[PDB]
RNA sequence: CGCGAAGAACCUUACCUGGUCUUGACAUCCACGGAAGUUUUCAGAGAUGAGAAUGUGCCUUCGGGAACCGUGAGACAGGUGCUGCAUGGCUGUCGUCAGCUCGUGUUGUGAAAUGUUGGGUUAAGUCCCGCAACGAGCGCAACCCUUAUCCUUUGUUGCCAGCGGUCCGGCCGGGAACUCAAAGGAGACUGCCAGUGAUAAACUGGAGGAAGGUGGGGAUGACGUCAAGUCAUCAUGGCCCUUACGACCAGGGCUACACACGUGCUACAAUGGCGCAUACAAAGAGAAGCGACCUCGCGAGAGCAAGCGGACCUCAUAAAGUGCGUCGUAGUCCGGAUUGGAGUCUGCAACUCGACUCCAUGAAGUCGGAAUCGCUAGUAAUCGUGGAUCAGAAUGCCACGGUG
């Protein structure tokens, strides 16, 4: 069966928004694909600077862009000439100016998103992904997580035929709506095809 | 004179906070501070279909819901405008104000 | 004093108010067979007072938004009764019986995606 | 149908079928414009108006102003099913 | 992909609003009879033929702004049905979490 | 209703004369949720078989509906593919329903002008024992004693 | 099979015929020549080919560097081309069915078993006893949304009970009671009382209560099955095309028509048709938008033009219903298909191929073979209203109330 996004169905109980502005339907449409620029942007230039999380929140008139970062050395820089480099950027791709401020995560094996981008730079290494995903599991429960749970699918290890192999631990309960469930998504683009990887990691309820 | 304030804004928590800062401002300069009012909020609803192709049972029903407060000021003071324009709330709130 | 009942069904709402000592049935400044054409809903808003007998012991000044006939009739007998339980705080027990007193909280059902209506389900066939 | 504010005729069709008027009747116009009026001032001259692969020729009679030109050339080939 | 579809539509948006929402005094002005009841009203009819036939906003398909679908499109985000959900479950969407009444 | 049994519904009586039977019989025949028109047409077809044929206006019906009453009924019961027609009492609530039921449906399948008129001939029809609904009861019972052995 | 398609005249469009282009319609880099825009000129169906006018931003750290245009040569662009039986992502389905497993222990040479079986009970692997098992996980239930009762706060654009006035309209003064609006809080738990039960878990009944035993509805879809569906949303391994399977344009086509099937709408009438009068809704949408009043038109509509980014203005006078009259069982004063004539509006443009109006025409159809579908209560049946898509174009889809 078919299950529903676990951070959707959380939504204004238990998880916020990453977009936290106002618009009449005038401006929604232009906001909402400018917001999707810039995520597109500091998506692709901070690639392997570990960054989880971008919030965006437009003021009256203009954008503040949250990054949340488990190395916010890289996205801060050698003194920040780099989150200059940035805001130059993204007052040009909104419009509007810009401010941008860095948030940084503390325990970067506790979050689904970078544990996923772990787990798909490694099976594009050419590593064994059964290493991978109980490495990334053993980590996530030894430094305080609820559950994890991972799971890879297709063509694992250049099979001929696709497969879909998950390792559980812990506790995870997807259909409790009090749940902190931390989930993500990951893909691995590697010489035999698209490799697809999925993330729960929970945290405790309300 | 009278002076109108419209608060729109997609939570209510955040628009509740945003109009209690208002009108205890408001109090602040000693102004006389009519409402706040709870208009009715506009909920729009969108439903969409979920598979890629051919599945057209499957849809999924989202809904935007807009909360829209309205505070009335009845007794400005030359300190009651101006000690309402330097005010700083969080990016979720759209203020429209009338002369 | 008035002697005051909200009452509701279906989609409408009804305020009554009850004064001691006269006849008037008066509804939205119209009598009640000018209202209501149908004798059952006539009949649906005299319930409560044939239990609780009168011959003129009140005149009643009555209200109503929304809905339709019957839901209209309904709230007006549901706004009696609270108001004459207010009245006497004593006939509670012999509506209950009655059951003038319970709120009728059926409502229109919701209609769903890949229905045609809230239940009614489009034709099937094998092949 | 259109308003009678006005019918319809193209600028290039116009200005062909007054020269071809002027100039005596010559070649079967070759002309695209199937939405254009048949007007009073082509009465004689054969147009011949395309249906999708090819020029169906057609002499302009007076009952034909205010019609169509497209409406003589079927755009369907179609004979009997079996 | 088909971008060559993509590109037909943004020239068709540039080129509309470049005559259109400017020279619509062609047809919703000359038209009218206390404009021209004679051959004003006609010379009007035939110039609005040699503009392009493109430049009108009726030529418009209205495609999703970032896959280009032409079907399943929603004036509210601008952006296809899959696209909307894929990015509303996301979060990304303010304020647009699921609907149950 | 394998595990779930059910109680019972509610009832209002009729404005004009304060009975559960007449209103039982206006359900049966309204259609597509018309209760004016139902209400209107069988007043108006009860108080012309009354003046004109009869007596105090509610004995009047209640006469005609104990003659199409059935006491007994068929019901089948399989054996491994064969169906015994066995004979059954009717309850009485069931008996009400059927003759009210076959009243109407003998009223609706006659040919004169009205829906009330023709309720009034049936009515009347049937306090004189004939018609098709007395009918109806007479064959139901002929095939209940025609399989009286299988009691 | 009213499925992708939440809306094919052009476009969309991927197809056909013809006319055309080859570093390209879309992107980066190089070299040279021109700042970009302007606004007319004749040919061509159009894509495409031929003059006048012009700008000069910007620092020059004065060679030019930044935006936009043209040309040249290449890396390359481009592909809705094939493979869903190479894949990711997403979805249907059994099925909201109550199940599916694991750790340690124990039994068996072993595949495996136990636990998870048994006695009761429940909507439920729900819960209680017993038991070589002891515990845990994903599912069930609860937490979430909405509806049904009450209380507190606030009171306009929403309300009018008590008051004054009135042009008799909450419309003015005014009131904060009531409906309502939307924040917060209370309430239902087998909680209470009897009986049955293995001193059980739970079942029947009663009280109180707005609501009683999951109160109603929704969201929520376990491990897995069908090499199920999608390479034409997107992404992607491999294969293929590279003066064309890429790109531009005009016209056509996707609307064909001997037939067969699926899903709908309108009828065959009197529980009705027509004419006049007159009641009672909910939920929505609106700035290239909703468009009132008044005047013209039989009508679709036209002219003029206020208000409204909206509890204020507009869409927008709900229909079934009720009262009176007529028709009197007919292929009809039922039905409204088909066709002829005259029009409106949207749009460059309604031939193929739009919707609507007026006059005329008035097929079939008199309740439907074998057979087959949906529904357990505000449900079925029926009656209207709104929204998305959308220039225009619903009998479809998604929502809302009335009667019942
Ligand atoms: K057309
Ligand atoms: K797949
Ligand atoms: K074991
Ligand atoms: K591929
Ligand atoms: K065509
Ligand atoms: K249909
Ligand atoms: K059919
Ligand atoms: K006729
Ligand atoms: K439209
Ligand atoms: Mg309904
Ligand atoms: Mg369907
Ligand atoms: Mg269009
Ligand atoms: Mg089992
Ligand atoms: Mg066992
Ligand atoms: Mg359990
Ligand atoms: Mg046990
Ligand atoms: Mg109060
Ligand atoms: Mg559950
Ligand atoms: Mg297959
Ligand atoms: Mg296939
Ligand atoms: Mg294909
Ligand atoms: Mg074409
Ligand atoms: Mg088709
Ligand atoms: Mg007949
Ligand atoms: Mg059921
Ligand atoms: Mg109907
Ligand atoms: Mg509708």
């Amino acid at each position: 069966g078919q299950k529903v996004h676990p951070n959707g169905i959380r939504l204004g109980i238990v998880k916020p928004w990453n977009s936290t502005w106002f618009a009449n339907t005038k401006e929604f449409a232009d906001n909402l694909d400018s917001d999707f620029k810039v995520r597109q942007y500091l998506t692709k230039e901070l690639a392997k600077a570990s960054v989880s999380r971008i919030v965006i929140e437009r003021p009256a008139k203009s954008i503040r862009v949250t990054i949340h970062t488990a190395r916010p050395g890289i996205v801060i820089g050698k003194k920040g000439e780099d989150v200059e480099k940035l805001r130059k950027v993204v007052a040009d791709i909104a419009g509007v100016p810009a401010q941008i401020n860095i948030a940084e995560v503390r325990k970067p094996e506790l979050d689904a998103k970078l544990v996923a981008d772990s787990i798909t730079s490694q099976l594009e290494r050419r590593v064994m992904f059964r290493r991978a995903m109980k490495r990334a599991v053993q980590n996530a429960m030894r430094l305080g997580a609820k559950g994890i749970k991972v799971e890879v699918s297709g063509r694992l290890g250049g099979a001929e035929i696709a497969r879909t192999e998950w390792y559980r631990e812990g506790r995870v309960p997807l259909h409790t709506l009090r749940a902190d469930i931390d989930y993500n998504t990951s893909e691995a683009h590697t010489t035999y095809g698209v490799i697809g990887v999925k993330v729960w990691i929970f945290k405790g309820e309300i | 004179q009278r002076i109108r304030i419209r608060l729109k804004a997609f939570d209510h928590r955040l628009i509740d906070q945003a109009t209690a800062e208002i009108v205890e401002t408001a109090k602040r300069t000693g102004a006389q501070v009519r409402g706040p009012i709870p208009l009715p909020t506009r909920k729009e609803r969108f439903t969409v279909l979920i598979s890629p192709h051919v599945n057209k049972d499957a849809r999924d029903q989202y809904e935007i819901r807009t909360h829209l407060r309205l505070v009335d000021i009845v007794e400005p003071t030359e300190k009651t405008v101006d000690a309402l324009m330097r005010l700083d709330l969080a990016a979720g709130v759209d203020v429209q104000i009338s002369l | 004093n008035q002697y005051y009942g909200t009452g509701r069904r279906k989609s409408s709402a009804a305020r009554v108010f009850i004064k001691p000592g006269n006849g008037k049935i008066v509804i939205n400044q119209r009598s009640l067979e000018q209202y209501f054409g149908r004798e059952t809903a006539r009949m649906v808003v005299r319930q409560p007072l044939e239990l609780v007998d009168m011959v003129e012991k009140l005149d009643l000044y009555i209200t109503v938004k929304g809905g339709g006939i019957s839901g209209q009739a309904g709230a007006i007998r549901h706004g009696i009764t609270r108001a004459l339980m207010e009245y006497d705080e004593s006939l509670r027990s012999e509506l209950r019986k009655a059951g003038f007193v319970t709120r009728d909280a059926r409502q229109v059902e919701r209609k769903k995606v890949g229905l045609r209506k809230a239940r009614r389900r489009p034709q099937f066939s094998k092949r | 149908r259109s308003l009678k504010k006005g019918p319809f005729i193209d600028l290039h069709l116009l200005k062909k079928v007054e020269k071809a008027v002027e100039s005596g009747d010559k070649k079967p116009l070759r002309t695209w414009s199937r939405r254009s009026t048949i007007f009073p001032n082509m009465i004689g001259l054969t147009i011949a108006v395309h249906n999708g692969r090819q020029h169906v020729p057609v002499f302009v009679t007076d009952e034909m102003v205010g019609h169509k030109l497209g409406e003589f050339a079927p755009t369907r080939t179609y004979r009997g099913h079996a | 992909a088909k971008q060559s579809m993509k590109a037909r539509e943004v020239k068709r948006v540039a080129l509309a609003d470049k005559y259109f929402a400017k020279r619509a005094e062609l047809k919703a002005i000359i038209s009218d009879v206390n404009a021209a009841s004679d051959e004003d009203r006609w010379n009007a009819v035939l110039k609005l033929q040699t503009l392009p036939r493109d430049s009108s906003p009726s030529r418009q398909r209205n495609r999703c702004r970032q896959t280009g679908r032409p079907h399943g499109f929603l004036r509210k985000f601008g952006l296809s049905r899959i696209k909307v959900r894929e990015a509303a479950m996301r979060g990304e969407i303010p304020g647009l979490k699921k609907a149950s009444w | 209703p394998r595990r779930r049994v059910i109680g019972q519904r509610k009832i209002l009586p009729d404005p004009k004369f304060g009975s559960e039977l007449l209103a039982k019989f206006v359900n049966i025949l309204m259609v597509d949720g018309k209760k004016s028109t139902a209400e209107s047409i069988v007043y108006s077809a009860l108080e012309t078989l009354a003046q004109r044929s009869g007596k105090s206006e509610l004995e009047a019906f209640e006469v005609a509906l104990e003659n199409v009453r059935p006491t007994v009924e068929v019901k089948s019961r399989r054996v491994g593919g064969s169906t015994y027609q066995v004979p059954v009492e009717v309850r009485p609530v069931r008996r009400n329903a059927l003759a009210m039921r076959w009243i109407v449906e003998a009223a609706r399948k006659r040919g004169d002008k009205s829906m009330a008129l023709r309720l009034a001939n049936e009515l009347s029809d049937a306090a004189e024992n004939k018609g098709t609904a007395v009918k109806k009861r007479e064959d139901v019972h002929r095939m209940a004693e025609a399989n009286k052995a299988f009691a």
